[PDB]
Formats: structure tokens, C-alpha cells, sequence
RNA sequence: UUGUUGAUUUUGUGGGUGGUGGUGCA
């Protein structure tokens, strides 16, 4: 298509062109949405290959692409606002990655990328979370935005909330953290878990959409691992990093009381007592203005 | 461990004035200035400019050098002692004219115009801001006591008198008291200019000092011995 | 019924001074039901009209205060209701400096795990509690900490000293606003809002660090925000530029079942 | 505000 | 002894006037002027903001005539703007009235040396960093950098090591300069500083700090 | 497409260069 339209063939082929990057990105995500658990090597291979096609015709084409990114913004919070959870797949989750791919994600105003931030924050917290589904759809959404700012480094306060839900929701409550809201206690790991097997990981995003206790553990470690780069990224430079980690540490203590075993949070917690040892606290000093003349 | 004022945000400092005798100040007083003028329009007279004509005004061309003053304002009013509002500058013409000078002006920095702004001043006898508010340049009556702080420490520049360090002597002088330098912008001659106004004459180095170094020596020892910064 | 009593229940009795058990009642419930929490906030307003209108004091009312205030507030629908009698309890001429500084401390100890839309809400509330109690202004800047240019040589190691043995003094758990010693802490808290990933959420946050001229902030143009509002206003965008693209170029965008973008995230 | 070393306008 | 770029190992207070809008230009060749050639820059279309050389004139000499210059620790080395690098023999002393210093850059310019009976003014080949000394300490001037006492900065830095204080005599503009060279920047007053002020300032520093007197 | 001419230009897409430059040397 591109061959038979090019810009030199006639007039107004750039113009066509700049709708068939907006209509690949469409047929990208489409692709995502369709089943692909039969040939995950072939739909790996065709869909590598279609982004790298995006991202010439973005290179060329980016205002039409970010219209047509813009546009699957609005729709997709107008699908949210009636169907809640049920409108999010796993192609809005793609949507997410490759507007990362395309657009750069560290600015501090981007046409793109700040509606999509802003978009996902809101499902990190409006998003009940209340099923290993929905867990596992929040968990992909907090990696997503971690690469975000995976140079500017920014706070997202809806991380923090996640966070402190999931956690409290796979130990459910304990009596002590009466100040984070839960949406569902039947999710409870069983205390029989072994917590010592070596278990991947990473969450397939074809397994969300067909969506039992090692899933649910592979659930946690990511959100696990997720939680310790965040600390070891963005909450060590805040300045208040000692109070941000309070409510996880003691979620982190709740983790290893009851599974001694259980040896991430442990290595957290180190972590976390190793960097609150360094970080100097101090009485902040911010009305020092300079003096006039 | 100390609970902040009521109010923090920096205020600028009153304009120190003639008026007001009671703050402590660093007054600067410029003797021996050379600024005169001549019509041939009126011009202030200059040492490379013009030689012919003060020749024929009989005057000795070599002091008849006004960049000495512009460099030595220029030094002085740029120094952050006036930012913080804490100095005020004392022009003695050779002729005997007394000129104030608001620590809020900017002469120009181009030699060029500082020469219209003086033969402007000279004939006006003032200079009025460009907003119309304040007199920025005023001639005023001779002589300098008078619109010098009541209790005030005076001294004058002298490369003959004991080399003295400037920071060491602003903290030994009392704090309500004010401290007056004069300082002698004539290319050479002999430091008696303000010997009857002055009590004792100070040497600043053992080598020779131009006056606007010698100017900006000074400041910078009151704003350290004041943390003025 | 607790909607309706400040207004058509309580003018209408003969001594409504003997509802002071039942909102008192209504004003001290604690239930496991969640529902039930929002009890004593409604409480709040007809309680306030009885002590207005008789002059009468219900034991211990800003510590009973401070424990309502909970993350549970920010969210809940009544916010707007509550806040308006904020603006009304923290306009007393008599409150310490300890109260004020309690309240200042626990909502910028809430703010941190709160939405954005709260976080708007909060920060103009703390500038307007700071610039009423400026004894309360030392949480932002305690001066004494201050590294000094002019301070002498044993000043800086006497102040290395004293950095290394501070501890924040703020208890949480603490139910007494007078004895949380909050007036001895400092907000971390807004200095990490400083860093928001919103940027106008982060100019919000600067402003502390800027002088306080303003002398005060409308309160009504910060309550009314959300996530709707933030999205719907990049829904609109009046100016449409090209997005910068990123340079880097990534193999595969998620991770397997060379270079992935979203490691984890299984494809 | 002129600032540092600028000089007056010139018209 | 005269200092001198050939020398590396003594210790010295260096100063690089970078940015010094030196130029000149033919109707005979004059030093451009801000105030002087307003109509002929205007037909270059460069602005007279930055046509300004007289900043260099005043700052070379209040550092010239500094104590420290006397006691022989200090060299001073100018950048033009246009990419000419100046090399001023400690021992000369320049004419104060502007004119006379104008006549000097143009014959400085175009001889691309002076001697009068060494080389007074002298022009030489970029980069600065081979002419400064074996072992030195670099800094410029940054209003926004973070206010240190001169006193207490020279005092703590060691002593086989020079000094360099990157200055600019320009009008307007980032303080970037001199980055590529420069491994800090730090800020001498609290208030903003013209070149001239910022170099009477900094010499009165090193002039307590060596106690040169 | 040209001031009557005929593929020299015109439209769109990519695209490099200071260059009838000056000046001092052998």
C-alpha cells in the first residue's frame, strides 16, 4: 500500500499516507485484541514488524498519528465511563506501550503521553483491582508507566495507592491497616503456599483476558519487583522517602511475619532500611528567598 | 529550633538620604573631581578631547580627566554595598561644586554620554529620573559636614599614611557611627584635599592604588566586615 | 435525618439543646461498617449549629476532629460539605499552634497517598492555614538548619551535630492534635508533591518554596477537580503541534513467553 | 529591570 | 619574575575574559562601538546590545591595576567573541582614556602583536587549555550557581594548583561559555555582578587569601 | 513553460554547497 501511494506517484499521497499510520496503529491494536495464543512465535514476528512499519510511517507522519492517538484516548475513557473494567483489553494496554515506543515519554508536557499518564492513573485507582484479572491488568499498567518516567523520574501518587491495596489484598484483614481500602478479601493467599519455588515472573497478557495460586504468586512478585524498582528509582530522591515507605514497610513486616520464607520483602526491607539509613532527614528550608536589591 | 518571623519575603531596603543621619552607612566622597565645562554646545571639558581650548583657559591639562570619576562611580555604584542600600556617594568638583548622588542612579557605563549626564547636571543643577519620581543627581551647598551623618567616622585615602587592613577596622568602629572615605580622583597631587575635614589619613596597600581599585578595595571590606555578600 | 436536622429539624423544636446526646451520639459513632463511617461527618454540621446557636462545648472537639480526618475523606462525596465547616472551625482566633500544625501535618501525611484532584484541593488549604497561624510557617522552613556563608567554622560542625541527631517528632498514631508535635516536624510531604508527575499539580506544589504574597486562595476554585476534569481537559486541546518522538528504538515492545520495552509483560 | 552591566537606552 | 604562559609551574590567579566583543572595521580599520558605529552595525544587522568592548576595557583594568597584578600572580587572558584568543603580559598597562585603548586593539588585531622598545599584547592560538598551567582549577561565574566566599575558596584549594575565574565581559547571554572547559561554576556575590565588580571582587580574595598586600 | 516560444520550465516528493570570494606566500 505504501509502494503503490508513495508521496512522489500523485498528488495527495502524503496525505493518504499520514491515515494509513493512523490506521496501522488501529490494525496493531486490533491485532493485539485478537486471540494469538496458537502462534505467539508468528504474532510475535508479524507484530515486531508492523511497529517497525509505524515508526517510519511516525517518523514521517507523527501529527497524524498523534490525532489518531488522541482519538483512542478519548474513546477509550468514554468506554470506561459505562463499561468500567470491561472496556479495558489487552490491545489498550498495547495502545499504552507503543504510544511509550513512539512518543517521548520524558516531558514534562507531551500531547500523547500526558493524557495517557493522566488515563492510566485513573485506572490505577478508580479500577476496583478485585480479581486476579484485574490485579494482573494493574500490574502490567504499573510497568507501563514506570518506563514512563523512567528518566524524569516523576511521583505517581496512584503507584503508592496500588501498591499498598494489592499487597494488603493478598495477605487479607489483618486489624492493623484500617486506612487502606480494600475491594475484595476473598483473595487472600493460602498460608500452605511454599514461597521457595523458583516461579516466573511475568504475566502473559493472553492468560488476562481468558482469566490458580501460583498465578496468583507470579501476580504478586511482579507487583513485588515493580514496587522495589520504584524505591530504588523514584522514592529514594523524594525528599519525603522515609514517610512514602512507612505504610509499605509495614506491609513488607506483615509479609515476612506470616511467610517467613517468603524472602522478597526481607530483601526490600533491607534495601529500604539500608537507604533510610543514608538519606538525611532534615528540617526543610524552602522560604529562603533571595535578597533584593 | 526557632519558629519564623511574621513576615520573611525580602523588602527592599530604604534609599539611604542626606536627610536621615541615624543609619549607619559607608559614605564615599569622590575630592578633586574634574568636571567642567565650556561652550564652543557646552562640553564637559576632556584631557584627549580637547587640549587646545584648555590651553587656553590656562588650565593644566594633565588633571582634566573625568574618567577617572566615571570609572570610580562606576565601580562604586556597581558594588553590591549599594544593592543592599547601605552607601552613599559624595562628589567634590575641583571647583569647589558639591554633587549628591542617589544610590538608586545608573550613569551611563559609555564614557560618551556620563559626559552629557555631568554637563546636563552642571547646568540643571539636577537630574530627574526617567518615571519622574526622584532626583537622582543634586547639586547641594558646600560645606560636606552638614550633610554628613552626626556621629561619623571620617578618613581619607593616603598611600604616605600606615597601610591598615579595611576589613579589621570597619568591625573596631562602633556600629551606630558611619564611616566617610575621600578619595582623590585627580591623576596626581598632593593628599591634602580633605585634611581639615578629615580627623586621620589611613593608607590601604603599600603599592600605589588607582582610585576606582582603591574604591572597590574599600567596599568589598565593608560588606565582609558587614556580611553584606 | 442527619441531612435534614440543621435545618428542617433544628429550628423547629422548643429545646433543641436535647439533640446534643444524639449528634453527640452520631458525632462519636465508630462501625466496622464502611458505610457507617460517613456518620459523623454529616453529624458535624447539626452539631455545630447546636454549640452556635446555645454556645455549648462538646468535650474535646478538635481531638475528636482530628481523628475524622482519614483517608476515607478525600474520596467520600460529602468532602465539599466538610470542607466549608473547616474553613469555619479553623477561623477560631484561639486555636495553638500545635492544632493547626497537627492538621497542616496529617493532611500533608494524607496528601502523599491521595489523587490529584485532592492534592489540588489540599495545597491551597495548607497555604491558607500556614498564612492564618505564620507561628505554624516554621513546618516549611525551620531556619536554624540553614548552612549559612557567613556562619563560623564550630557553627557548621555545631550544626553537622545537630543534623545528625534530629529525628522527626511526629507521631501518627497520636489521636491529640496539641501532642502530635507536629509543630516540631517539617512537610516532606509537599516537597515530594513538588515532584508530581502533573505538571500543573507540581506548579501547585512549587509555590511554597516561592514567597507567600498572596494572601489568600479561593477555596471554591480548587474543590471542584477530578480525574474526569484532567482528561476532559486534554480531550480539548486548542493547540495541536507534532509529538517528539523517541529516538531510541526497541526490538520488541513487551517481553517474551534483543531490547524489550516492558519487561515482565509477557507477549 | 535592567540587571548587572547594562547600560541606559540610547534613543 | 614576569609570569608567563611558558611557565606552568608556579602559582598564579588566571582570568579569561571570555566573550569579548572585540572587532574591527574598515569605511580605516576602528574598533566597532556601540554608541560610535550604530548605523553601520545596524547595516551588519547585528545588534548594538552586543557591540559593547569597553566591558573588556574597564574589567582589564581594574584587574590590571589590581594589587595582586602588582605583586605579579595574576595573567589575563582575553577571548573574543569573534574566536581570537589575547594573551596580556602581566607587565603591560593600557591606556584608560577608551579612544587610545581602541587604537591599541586595532593595531594589536591586525599586527596580531604589540612591542614596544617582549610582546605587550599578544594574539595566540586556541585552545586556552594549553596555555594554562600543567595543574589548575577551573571556574566561571554563574549568578544562579550556588554564593561562596573567595576567601574560603582559595583558602582550601591546594597550592602547587592555579586558579582560573572564566568572566564574561558580553552584554547579555547564558553563562555557558566556557562550559566545555570549566568542571564547576560558582557564584562570588549574592546579587547579580558586573564583570568589572565580579573581578574587583574576586582578586580582593586571593589578594587576603595569599596576604600579596 | 517562455518576451510569440517549445520541453528551457511547471506541480509534488527528497536534496548539497559560503564561493565571478578577497588577501599574503612559493
Amino acid at each position: 500500500i505504501i509502494k503503490a501511494y508513495q508521496p512522489k506517484l500523485a498528488e495527495g499521497n502524503k496525505e493518504k499516507l499520514g491515515k494509513f499510520t493512523a490506521v496501522l496503529l488501529r490494525h496493531i491494536i486490533f491485532l493485539s485484541n485478537q486471540n494469538y495464543l496458537k502462534n505467539v512465535q508468528s504474532f510475535k514476528r508479524t507484530q515486531n514488524a508492523l511497529i517497525s512499519i509505524l515508526k517510519s510511517l511516525s517518523e514521517k507522519y507523527n501529527r497524524e498519528l498523534s490525532e489518531e492517538c488522541r482519538d483512542y484516548i478519548n474513546e477509550m475513557q468514554a468506554r470506561y465511563k459505562k463499561n468500567h473494567f470491561d472496556a479495558l483489553s489487552n490491545g489498550d494496554l498495547v495502545f499504552f506501550s507503543i504510544i511509550g515506543i513512539l512518543f517521548s515519554t520524558s516531558d514534562q508536557y507531551h500531547l500523547v503521553i500526558t493524557p495517557a499518564l493522566i488515563l492510566m492513573s485513573q485506572f490505577l485507582e478508580q479500577i476496583k483491582f478485585n480479581s486476579l484479572k484485574r490485579i494482573a491488568f494493574g500490574a502490567v499498567l504499573v510497568r507501563i508507566v514506570s518506563q514512563y518516567q523512567r528518566i524524569s523520574k516523576r511521583y505517581i501518587p496512584e503507584v503508592v495507592y496500588f501498591f499498598q491495596k494489592i499487597l494488603l489484598t493478598f495477605i487479607v484483614k489483618p486489624l492493623d491497616f484500617e486506612n487502606i481500602r480494600l475491594d475484595s478479601y476473598e483473595l487472600g493467599l493460602p498460608l500452605d503456599v511454599d514461597f521457595t519455588k523458583k516461579r516466573s515472573t511475568i504475566i502473559p497478557l493472553h492468560t488476562l483476558s481468558t482469566m490458580p495460586v501460583d498465578q496468583c504468586v507470579s501476580v504478586l512478585l511482579n507487583v513485588m519487583e515493580s514496587l522495589d524498582a520504584t524505591i530504588s528509582t523514584v522514592w529514594k530522591s523524594l525528599p519525603a522517602f522515609n514517610e512514602i515507605i512507612l505504610p509499605i514497610q509495614q506491609l513488607l513486616s506483615a509479609y515476612t511475619s506470616k511467610y517467613s520464607d517468603f524472602e522478597k520483602p526481607r530483601n526490600i526491607l533491607n534495601k529500604v532500611e539500608k537507604l533510610t539509613k543514608f538519606t538525611e532527614h532534615i528540617p526543610l528550608a524552602l522560604q529562603n528567598h533571595k535578597p533584593v536589591s | 529550633q526557632k519558629a519564623l518571623p511574621a513576615s520573611l519575603v525580602p523588602q527592599a531596603p530604604p534609599v539611604l538620604t542626606s536627610k536621615d543621619k541615624i543609619t549607619k552607612r559607608m559614605i564615599v566622597v569622590l575630592a578633586m573631581a574634574s568636571l567642567e565645562t565650556h561652550k564652543i554646545k557646552y562640553v564637559l571639558l576632556n584631557c584627549d578631547d580637547h587640549q587646545g581650548l584648555l590651553k587656553k583657559m590656562g588650565r593644566d591639562i594633565s588633571e582634566a580627566r573625568p574618567d577617572i570619576t566615571h570609572q570610580c562611580l562606576l565601580t562604586l555604584l556597581d558594588s553590591p554595598i549599594n544593592k543592599a542600600g547601605k552607601l552613599q556617594v559624595y562628589i567634590q568638583t575641583s571647583r569647589g561644586i558639591l554633587i549628591e548622588v542617589n544610590p538608586t542612579v545608573r550613569i551611563p557605563r559609555t564614557f560618551k554620554r556620563f559626559s552629557g549626564l555631568m554637563v546636563q547636571l552642571l547646568h540643571k543643577l539636577s537630574i530627574r529620573s526617567v518615571n519622574s519620581e526622584e532626583k537622582l543627581l543634586k547639586v547641594i551647598k558646600n560645606p560636606i559636614t552638614d550633610h554628613l551623618p552626626t556621629k561619623c567616622r571620617k578618613v581619607t585615602l593616603s598611600f604616605d599614611a600606615p597601610v591598615i587592613r579595611v576589613q579589621d577596622y570597619i568591625e573596631k568602629l562602633d556600629d551606630d557611627e558611619s564611616i566617610c572615605v575621600f578619595v582623590g580622583a585627580m591623576a596626581r597631587g598632593k593628599d591634602n584635599f580633605a585634611d581639615e575635614y578629615v580627623d586621620e589619613k589611613v593608607g590601604l596597600s603599600n603599592y600605589p592604588l588607582s582610585a576606582s581599585v582603591a574604591c572597590s578595595k574599600f567596599c568589598h571590606g565593608a560588606e565582609d566586615a558587614w556580611n553584606i555578600l | 435525618i442527619l441531612l435534614i436536622l440543621h435545618k428542617r429539624i433544628i429550628p423547629h423544636f422548643h429545646t433543641p439543646t436535647k439533640l446534643m446526646d444524639f449528634l453527640t451520639d452520631s458525632y462519636n459513632l465508630q462501625s466496622s461498617n464502611k458505610n457507617a463511617g460517613v456518620v459523623p461527618i454529616l453529624a458535624l454540621n447539626g452539631l455545630f449549629e447546636l454549640m452556635k446557636r446555645f454556645n455549648l462545648e462538646y468535650p474535646n472537639f478538635y481531638m475528636k476532629l482530628y481523628q475524622i480526618i482519614n483517608p476515607d475523606l478525600m474520596h467520600v462525596k460529602y468532602r465539599a460539605r466538610f470542607f466549608r465547616l473547616m474553613d469555619v472551625f479553623l477561623s477560631s482566633t484561639h486555636l495553638s499552634a500545635h492544632l493547626v500544625a497537627s492538621f497542616i501535618k496529617k493532611l500533608a501525611r494524607l496528601t502523599l497517598e491521595s489523587p490529584p484532584s485532592a492534592i489540588v484541593t489540599v495545597i491551597p488549604f495548607i497555604y491558607n492555614l500556614i498564612r492564618k497561624h505564620p507561628n505554624c510557617m516554621i513546618m516549611l522552613h525551620n531556619p536554624a538548619f540553614i548552612s549559612n556563608p557567613f556562619q563560623t567554622p564550630d557553627q557548621v560542625a555545631n550544626l553537622k551535630t545537630l543534623k545528625e541527631n534530629y529525628v522527626d517528632p511526629f507521631d501518627v498514631h497520636e489521636s491529640d492534635p496539641e501532642l502530635t508535635h507536629a509543630l516540631d516536624s517539617s512537610l516532606w510531604e509537599l516537597a515530594s508533591l513538588m515532584e508530581h508527575y502533573h505538571p500543573n499539580v507540581a506548579t501547585l506544589a512549587k509555590i511554597f518554596a516561592q514567597p507567600f504574597k498572596k494572601l489568600s486562595y479561593n477555596m471554591e476554585d480548587f474543590l471542584d477537580w477530578n480525574y474526569d476534569s484532567l482528561l476532559n481537559a486534554e480531550s480539548s486541546r486548542k493547540l495541536k503541534t507534532l509529538p517528539t518522538l523517541e529516538f531510541e528504538a526497541f526490538t520488541n515492545v513487551f517481553d517474551n513467553e534483543g531490547n524489550v520495552y516492558l519487561p515482565g509483560v509477557a507477549w | 529591570r535592567f540587571k548587572g552591566d547594562d547600560d541606559i537606552p540610547y534613543k
